[PDB]
């Protein structure tokens, strides 16, 4: 038995001592502040466990009860959703018309005069209109009750007491050792099947058993109050086979693979379901099954203490060629003995699975009457972009991390490691003319319809009714996909999305989901999108690659991860740092979203949302403008944002007034980080001497000497300032504009 | 009166504003029934409204041609109610939070760990110095006659020049 | 030692890198480190990569001081070799001696050295740049 | 001067220039500053103490 | 609002001139740097060192103080 | 750009630029006089603050003209 | 009329800014200190703590009440 | 090229010299402090300027000081 449980007991004492010293994790810091500087770099090695020690043991604890403490931070932000949903929103009130009644799930309290956010949401309520989406989710799940939310809140916090007593144990009373933390093989086995497998499964058999039946009766038009409850519905094999004709067989077809016979409730019909404009939920059903068998097979695969299984050792060294040398060996020492490479590889798939997140729920509504709530698909598609770019930029940050630190030259010779560092100058300007190119073309050419439209020829633009830039394989994909029911998916009723063509998906009235057409202007936007995702990529691997050295400085590893330069020698050695062009890249992340987002809101309001009345008259929110529009830079200034700012500057003395308060202080604070950004440390340090002046004049200075933030913490503090800003302008501005339209 | 304004007891525009505030929630109320809380707060709103316009108009404030009160920082004794007073209370609450911190200033400078009892307040004696700095304008007075409110000047550091 | 370099030497094995000197090498200025091994070994150049050590004696081609001094600083706070010989390549074959000048390190103390640079008040009795002015000269 | 006094730094280049520091030791040869004045603030680089010579020490109290 | 905007406009004033008198004032040497008058009147900084001088210069004052003036004026 | 951007990463680029440049066939027999280095530090900041000055007026020039031309009053 | 108001008003604050950009070279390469011993001039050097610090009260004063009063009316 | 000074408030602790990635700076006899050694700079050519001798001087307004100057193609760093 190789794989095996060893663990330490009794490890580290619970006191409450080190809690009144702190900095008492660094030796540094331990010795008390002299200047206020230490509070600062206090605050930023709180978390870099590996500059506290020089044991991986310790530190993988730490990163385990660290893992429990956010597990439970999470749990308990479950329970407040659930715990509101039961008792300060309007949910039952939803749920009798989920199409006029808008939710809200939190009210304010009136003592300043706020009282006028409690706006009119319908239902003989008063709250702010929610977002979220989670009426939408709890709705698919079948909790028609106000009971089961409150209960479901108190489970939360019951999960949540029970994550921070393991987190406490783990650390204090049994922590394991490194070999415990080893064990690869076995963690991926029980994470692909235990986790993934036993959740979709466990999923997959709730769905069946309530959300199936209480959806169909919902959609049957049965009021809630008259549905029977879940655990009435669990233990009925007659109620189910009235609803659903095939639990009177029960589970023999199963065990007989006569699994045909499920097809009442397992199906693969696709599209949308007319009455809520969502995904079918027995298709939902089925395909939990699909990935709950797909992922107990996968977690098969590896070696633990029987003799069947893979070794990833074996698998990695295998895989090598001519042109890569000695391939994937070495890498598996890499990644059972780093954590920041880990982080490395989990923040970029997080970050992309994000991403495809907010591209697959917006075509493929997957709640029900959340289609036609068009605030919610903004607001998760806003959201899931912005989460994914956050994380694709930390995944770099710690690939560079790792660079500068766990990385070895004896154990990764002639490895893909080393023949990547060994040629970097030819990826990063390879990657430079890509960047460059792309970016000529894309943005000159909206620059020259500029000069076109402003020089009274439009004949001479990229248009439609011009010299054209049609997205031919776009198209042709999309052709495929339209055809794909029948011919290429042939036990399949209706397609995957109706974004690829189709027929238009109406819930009473209001347009579900309708064919999205490609012209010029999403060709260009397209090409805008793939050049600032390459220039970020530029900035984020000539980062993790010149980490450890580079021309200019050939000695960047022993200065450090982060550092504000190396002097002005060189001619000037300003931001060298991986940090640094971490920094640089996370504003062309915000500047990629800003776009991906801006595209997202304009098409969909112009192409696809809007009102369906007799024989089919389709009136979209901003009437069909984004194919003409969208083609100059001045026409995305009128009629984006000029046009669509009415709803959050005129949103004063109205239930919408909060939008325009954190409107204006988002700017506030977007321009105030421009202070950071552009100034530097020694006017600061100057200007704190003229007062330290005063201060020591009345007998005012602290022992504590007051100094200037730091270069690498001026340059943090301004990049925090400008996300905080940028990402508030943007949220009130589309929060408002779609709230009111 | 002052700058060609009027009493806003004696205004137009500003009953006209309360007209306007009032029927703006009375349009907002008749979509909720009767006994319902959110009825209660919207009927409370309203008499908020009613109470805040006769506070105003019986304050003895002047609005302009807009209807909105204008405040008079000018220092004639009739409009104390404004700035002056509110001026005083707050010198007085700026000189007490001053007066405070710099008696812990002394008191933290005079121990044997004057950083750690910044960062780590010795709450006791902050508490006793935050309480008796009520007296400021009469200690800071004392302190500045007896010469140990202001270093001397050639005591304080100074950059080369 | 002297001015003179053996071109003979043995190189460490390395796989060829995108770090190495650029056509102004043989044009303007090469750099040379020769240094003892006792062992076969692996380090890391300062030119990005992983080059084995070759047991005896090595020869190593740079473009600039700072990557000779940076190796000379690896193969000093790593596995301890201190007979490191940094040299200077003309394009016209002339070598010249640069680290270890007078034959030891410059942190360690050698009667024979001429103090350079050196000035006999402390910094803030530095001269005003107006007794300076229309003159060309400065106040260092 | 003396090992313990209370000493007025005069030098205006100093991080402590009209400050009182602590001296140390006074060394007794040929050296250009040879009294080690020790202060309870630290400055930019983070030092507290510094040699100075003894005519840029003003003296405030004997030891 | 006039009110408003001149205390504004004030504001304004009094912090250009307060960057542009803190260079002119400090351009001959601080206490981060005392000897700044043998570095000249525009160089880039002195280094990472003891704390980080960056924009340590009075053409950095000058250039610092060229924003809030155009903030000013706007 | 250049107030917020610092020399460090693009002196790195310039070199790779310079890499690209040398080891190319074709074009390498291009040769260039002077040697291709990043902005200094102070020019970088006047270039960036030049940028933002001129960009202000022609921003702020055809608003508090064209405004008044749109409206005539 | 708008024109030529804003054309004069930014070149104002330019030659403003200028002024005090050669007052400050005018300290770094021009100013004696010996021949201006106990100085109108050489005085503002020597209060020049007390001329920033007071700079900075009445910017931060400014600022903190004309923003606190914009906010409370927003 | 920088021109590199070293003032006589040198105490001869030696972290310049080991500070110093260019072969700049070396120790030479001395007789002004207890160490009996102050920092030179015979090799001003090879300096890049990089004031990492200035960040290791521990003396109160550091030693040895660097003015930037003339800039060559050693002064600069470049490789090419
Ligand atoms: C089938 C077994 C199994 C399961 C379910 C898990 C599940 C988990 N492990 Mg884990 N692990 C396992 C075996 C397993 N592990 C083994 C064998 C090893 C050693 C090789 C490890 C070593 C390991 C490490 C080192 C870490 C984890 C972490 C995690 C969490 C990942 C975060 C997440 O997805 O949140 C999903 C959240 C939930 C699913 C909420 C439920 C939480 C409980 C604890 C899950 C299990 C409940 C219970 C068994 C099911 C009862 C069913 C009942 C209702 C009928 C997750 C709770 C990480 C973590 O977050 O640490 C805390 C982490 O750092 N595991
Ligand atoms: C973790 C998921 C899960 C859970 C807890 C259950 C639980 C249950 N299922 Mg079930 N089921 C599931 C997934 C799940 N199912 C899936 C994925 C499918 C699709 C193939 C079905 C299809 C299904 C049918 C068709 C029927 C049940 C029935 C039942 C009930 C009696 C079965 C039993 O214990 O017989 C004893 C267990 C064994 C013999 C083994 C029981 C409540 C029956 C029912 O409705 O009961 C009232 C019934 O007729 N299930
Ligand atoms: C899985 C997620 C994850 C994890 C575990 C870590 C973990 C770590 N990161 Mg990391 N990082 C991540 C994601 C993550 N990061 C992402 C997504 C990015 C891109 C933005 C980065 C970018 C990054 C950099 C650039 C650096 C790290 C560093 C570190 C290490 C020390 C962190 C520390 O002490 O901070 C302590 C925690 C704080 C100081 C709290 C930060 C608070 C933020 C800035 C403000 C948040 C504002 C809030 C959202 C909204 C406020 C609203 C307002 C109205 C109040 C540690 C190993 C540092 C290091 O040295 O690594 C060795 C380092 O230099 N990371
Ligand atoms: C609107 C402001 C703006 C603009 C135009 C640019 C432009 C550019 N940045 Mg950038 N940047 C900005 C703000 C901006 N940045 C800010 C605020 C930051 C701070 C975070 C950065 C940080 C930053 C980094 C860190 C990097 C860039 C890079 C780039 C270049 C991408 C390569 C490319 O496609 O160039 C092509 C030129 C354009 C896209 C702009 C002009 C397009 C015109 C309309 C068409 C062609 C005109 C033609 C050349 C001249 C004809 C007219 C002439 C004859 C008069 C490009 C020069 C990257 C780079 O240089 O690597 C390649 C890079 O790594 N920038
Ligand atoms: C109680 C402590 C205290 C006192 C008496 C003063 C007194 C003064 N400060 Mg000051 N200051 C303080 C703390 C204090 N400061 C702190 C903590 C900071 C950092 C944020 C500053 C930052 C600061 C600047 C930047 C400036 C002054 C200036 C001034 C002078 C003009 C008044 C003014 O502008 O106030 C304004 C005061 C502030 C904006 C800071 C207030 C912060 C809090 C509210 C005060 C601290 C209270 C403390 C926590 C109480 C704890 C003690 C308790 C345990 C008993 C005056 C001598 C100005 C000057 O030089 O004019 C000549 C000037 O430009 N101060
Ligand atoms: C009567 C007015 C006047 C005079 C005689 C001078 C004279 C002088 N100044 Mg000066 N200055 C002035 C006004 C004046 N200035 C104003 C108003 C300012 C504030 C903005 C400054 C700010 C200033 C600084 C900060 C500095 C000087 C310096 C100098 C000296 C050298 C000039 C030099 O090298 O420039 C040579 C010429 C150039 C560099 C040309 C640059 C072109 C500029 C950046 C504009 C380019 C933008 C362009 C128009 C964009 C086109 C837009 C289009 C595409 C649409 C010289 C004695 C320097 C000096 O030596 O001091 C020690 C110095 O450091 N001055
Ligand atoms: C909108 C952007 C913005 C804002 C708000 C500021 C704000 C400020 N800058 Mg500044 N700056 C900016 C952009 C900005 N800058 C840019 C882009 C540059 C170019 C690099 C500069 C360059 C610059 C320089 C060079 C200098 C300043 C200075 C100042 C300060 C002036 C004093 C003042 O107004 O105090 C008012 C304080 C504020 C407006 C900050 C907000 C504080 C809170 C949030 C206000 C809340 C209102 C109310 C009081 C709340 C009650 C508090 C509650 C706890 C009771 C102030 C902190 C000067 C300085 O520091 O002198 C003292 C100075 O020398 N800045
Ligand atoms: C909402 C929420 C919650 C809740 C949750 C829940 C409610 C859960 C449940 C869960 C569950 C309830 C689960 C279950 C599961 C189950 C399973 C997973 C089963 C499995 C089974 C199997 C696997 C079988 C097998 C077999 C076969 C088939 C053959 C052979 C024999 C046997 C029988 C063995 C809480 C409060 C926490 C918090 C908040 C959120
Ligand atoms: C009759 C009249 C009146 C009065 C008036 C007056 C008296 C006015 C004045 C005014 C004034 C009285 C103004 C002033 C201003 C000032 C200024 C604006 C200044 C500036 C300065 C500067 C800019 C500086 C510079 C420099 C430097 C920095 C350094 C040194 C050198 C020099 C000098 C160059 C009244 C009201 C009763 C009313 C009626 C009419
Ligand atoms: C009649 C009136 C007015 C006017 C006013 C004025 C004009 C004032 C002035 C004022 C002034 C012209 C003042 C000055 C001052 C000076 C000084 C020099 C002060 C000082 C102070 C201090 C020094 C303080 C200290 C302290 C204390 C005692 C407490 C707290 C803490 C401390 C330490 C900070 C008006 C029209 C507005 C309105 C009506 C009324
Ligand atoms: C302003 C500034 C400083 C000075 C900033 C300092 C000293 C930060 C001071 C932190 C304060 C004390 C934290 C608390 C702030 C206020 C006391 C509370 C305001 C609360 C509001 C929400 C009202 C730098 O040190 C700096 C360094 C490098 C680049 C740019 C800059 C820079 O722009
Ligand atoms: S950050 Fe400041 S000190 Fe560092 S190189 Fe840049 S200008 Fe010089
Ligand atoms: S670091 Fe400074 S004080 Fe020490 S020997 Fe070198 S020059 Fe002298
Ligand atoms: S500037 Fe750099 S290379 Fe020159 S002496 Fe100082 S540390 Fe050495």
């Amino acid at each position: 038995s190789k794989v095996r449980v060893i663990v330490d007991k009794d490890p580290v004492a619970t006191s409450f001592e080190k809690w009144a010293q702190p900095g008492h994790f660094s030796r540094t810091l331990a010795k008390g502040p002299k200047t206020t500087t230490w509070i600062w770099n206090l605050h930023a090695d709180a978390h870099d466990f590996d500059s506290q020690t020089s044991s991986l043991e310790d530190i993988s604890r730490k990163i385990f009860s660290a893992h429990f403490g956010q597990l439970a931070i999470i749990f308990l932000w479950v329970s407040q959703a659930y715990f509101h949903g039961a008792r300060f929103s309007n949910y039952s009130a939803w749920l009798l018309n989920p199409t006029s009644i808008k939710p809200s799930a939190q009210v304010v309290w009136p003592v300043v005069g706020q009282e006028i956010l409690n706006g009119d949401v319908g239902g003989g309520f008063s709250g702010v209109q929610i977002t979220s989406g989670v009426f939408q989710m709890w709705r698919a799940s079948g909790i028609t009750n106000e009971t089961e939310l409150y209960w479901t809140a108190m489970g939360g916090l019951m999960m949540s007491a029970l994550m921070v007593f393991a987190g406490w144990f783990h650390y204090h009373k049994a922590a394991p050792k490194l070999e415990w933390f080893q064990n690869v093989e076995s963690m991926m086995n029980h994470h692909l099947a235990g986790l993934l497998g036993l959740g979709c499964l466990s999923w997959s058999g709730h769905q069946i058993h309530i959300s199936l039946p209480i959806n169909k009766l919902l959609d049957a038009g049965v009021a809630p109050q008259e549905i029977p409850l879940p655990h009435e519905l669990l233990f009925n094999q007659d109620l189910m086979a009235q609803l659903y004709p095939s639990f009177k067989k029960g589970l023999l077809p199963f065990f007989t693979l006569n699994w045909g016979e499920y097809s009442d409730f397992l199906t693969f019909k696709g599209g949308l379901n007319p009455i809520t404009g969502s995904l079918w939920l027995s298709d939902t059903a089925h395909h939990h099954l699909a990935l709950a068998v797909l992922f107990i097979f996968a977690g098969h695969m590896y070696r633990t203490n029987w003799g069947i299984g893979h070794s990833m050792k074996e698998i990695l060294e295998a895989h090598k060629g001519p042109l890569t040398g000695e391939g994937h060996k070495g890498l598996y020492e890499i990644l059972t003995t780093s954590w920041h490479a880990q982080l490395a590889i989990n923040l970029a798939m997080m970050g992309s699975l994000s991403i495809i997140v907010a591209h697959h729920m917006y075509a493929m509504p997957p709640y029900p009457y959340i289609a036609v709530d068009y605030p919610t698909q903004l607001s998760l598609f806003t959201h899931h972009m912005w989460i994914g770019g956050f994380c694709v930029c930390g995944a770099a940050a710690h690939g560079a991390i790792f660079m500068v630190r766990d990385y070895s030259p004896v154990q990764s010779y002639n490895n893909l490691l080393d023949r990547v560092l060994r040629h970097r100058d030819a990826i990063i300007s390879h990657l430079n003319w890509v960047c460059i190119f792309l970016g000529t073309h894309s943005f000159g050419l909206y620059i020259h319809n500029d000069t076109m439209r402003a020089l009274g020829r439009p004949q001479d633009m990229f248009s439609d009714k011009a010299i054209q830039l049609q997205p031919i394989f776009a198209k042709w994909v999309q052709s495929l996909h339209t055809l794909a029911p029948g011919n290429t998916a042939p036990n399949s009723l209706a397609t995957a999305s109706y974004a690829f063509g189709g027929d238009v998906v109406a819930v009473n009235g209001k347009i579900a989901m309708m064919p999205i057409q490609l012209g010029t202007a999403d060709f260009l936007v397209h090409h805008i999108h793939a050049f600032t995702i390459h220039v970020t990529v530029l900035i984020l691997l000539k980062g993790v690659l010149f980490a450890r050295s580079s021309r200019l400085i050939p000695d960047k590893a022993n200065l450090g991860f982060r550092f504000p330069c190396d002097g002005p020698g060189r001619g000037g050695t300003c931001q060298v740092s991986a940090w640094d062009h971490i920094f640089l890249g996370l504003f062309w992340m915000y500047n990629c979203i800003s776009v991906v987002i801006f595209h997202f809101s304009w098409k969909m309001q112009s192409d696809v949302w809007g009102t369906i009345s007799e024989k089919g008259k389709i009136t979209h929110i901003t009437g069909g403008n984004f194919a003409n529009s969208a083609l100059t830079i001045n026409g995305w200034l009128r009629d984006f944002l000029w046009s669509q700012a009415s709803q959050v500057i005129q949103s004063y003395g109205s239930a919408l007034s909060a939008y325009g308060i954190i409107f204006l202080g988002a700017h506030f604070i977007w321009a105030f980080s421009l202070m950071f950004l552009f100034s530097g440390r020694g006017y600061w340090q100057e200007l704190i001497e003229s007062v330290v002046w005063a201060h020591n004049k009345l007998k005012l200075a602290p022992a504590i000497q007051p100094r200037a933030l730091s270069i690498t913490q001026g340059r943090a503090v301004g990049l925090a300032h400008y996300l905080l800003g940028g990402i508030g302008t943007t949220w009130s501005f589309f929060l408002a504009r779609i709230i009111s339209v | 009166d002052v700058s060609g304004l009027t009493p806003c007891k004696d205004s137009a525009v500003f009953k006209k504003r309360l007209d306007g505030s009032v029927k703006k929630l009375q349009a907002r109320l008749a979509n909720y029934t009767e006994g319902t809380p959110a009825y209660l707060a919207l009927e409370q709103q309203i008499d908020q409204t009613k109470a805040r316009f006769a506070k105003y108009g019986d304050k003895g404030l002047l609005c302009g041609a807009d209807g909105l009160p204008h405040l008079i920082a000018d220092g004639r004794p009739d409009h104390a109610g404004e700035f002056v007073i509110p001026a005083f209370g707050f010198l007085y609450i700026a000189g007490w939070i001053g007066w405070a911190g710099r008696s812990y200033l002394q008191f933290s400078k005079k121990t044997d760990k004057p950083n750690e009892n910044e960062i780590i307040i010795n709450v006791p004696v902050a508490l006793g110095m935050m309480s008796g700095a009520f007296l400021w304008p009469l200690a800071a007075w004392k302190e500045l006659i007896n010469g140990q409110l202001l270093v001397p000047g050639d005591e304080v550091t100074v950059s080369p020049r | 030692t002297s001015d003179v370099l053996n071109l003979q030497i043995p190189t460490p094995t390395f796989g060829g890198s995108t770090g190495g000197w650029l056509r102004a090498a043989e044009i303007e200025e090469k750099y040379a480190i020769t240094w003892t091994s006792k062992k076969e070994q692996i380090f890391e150049m300062p030119t990005s990569g992983a080059a084995i050590m070759q047991k005896g004696e090595n020869l190593l081609y740079l473009a600039k001081k700072e990557q000779c001094l940076a190796l000379s600083t690896q193969l000093r706070t790593l596995f301890k070799i201190s007979d490191y010989k940094i040299y200077r390549i003309f394009p016209n074959s002339e070598v010249q001696y640069l680290h270890p000048k007078d034959g030891v390190f410059p942190e360690k103390l050698n009667e024979g050295r001429i103090g350079v640079g050196n000035v006999g008040y402390s910094i803030g009795k530095n001269p005003n740049p107006v007794n300076v002015k229309f003159t060309g000269k400065n106040t260092f | 001067i003396e090992r313990g006094s209370k000493v007025r730094v005069l030098r205006p280049e100093s991080y402590w220039f009209q400050e009182c520091g602590s001296v140390a030791t006074i060394a007794k040869g040929g050296d250009r500053y040879p009294v080690v004045v020790r202060f309870e603030k630290v400055n930019y680089p983070g030092v507290a103490p510094n040699n100075f010579a003894l005519d840029e020490l003003g003296e405030v109290e004997a030891p | 609002g006039d009110f408003l905007v001149h205390h504004a406009i004030a504001l304004g004033l009094h912090t250009t001139t307060l960057i542009l008198v803190k260079g002119a004032l400090d351009a001959r040497g601080s206490k981060l740097m005392p000897d700044k008058k043998d570095f000249g009147y525009s160089f880039p900084c002195d280094g990472p060192g003891r704390g980080g001088t960056c924009d340590i210069s009075a053409w950095d004052a000058f250039y610092l103080a060229m924003f809030w003036m155009l903030n000013t004026i706007s | 750009m250049f107030l917020i951007s610092w020399r460090g990463y693009w002196q790195e680029l310039i070199e790779t630029l310079v890499w690209a440049h040398e080891r190319t066939p074709i074009a390498n027999l291009v040769k260039w006089r002077d040697k291709p280095v990043a902005l200094s530090i102070v020019q970088a900041r006047l270039v960036g603050l030049a940028h933002f000055t001129v960009g202000f007026i022609f921003t702020f020039a055809p608003f508090v003209i064209a405004s008044t031309t749109g409206k005539f009053a | 009329q708008a024109a030529l108001y804003t054309h004069h008003q930014y070149i104002a604050g330019f030659l403003m800014v200028g002024a005090f950009a050669h007052g400050a070279i005018f300290f770094v390469r021009d100013y004696d200190p010996e021949v201006n011993k106990d100085n109108v001039l050489a005085r503002m050097l020597q209060h020049k703590e007390a001329i920033i610090s007071h700079l900075s009260w009445v910017s931060l004063f400014l600022g903190f009440h004309t923003l606190g009063l914009y906010i409370h009316n927003d | 090229s920088h021109s590199v000074r070293v003032y006589d408030t040198c105490i001869g602790c030696t972290q310049c010299v080991r500070a110093c990635p260019c072969d700049v700076l070396e120790m030479v006899p001395w007789d002004g402090c207890k160490a009996g050694q102050i920092a030179s700079a015979p090799r001003a050519e090879d300096c890049i300027g990089c004031k990492r001798c200035e960040t290791a001087c521990p003396t109160d307004f550091l030693s040895v000081r660097v003015y930037l100057g003339s800039e060559t193609t050693r002064s600069l760093g470049l490789t090419y």
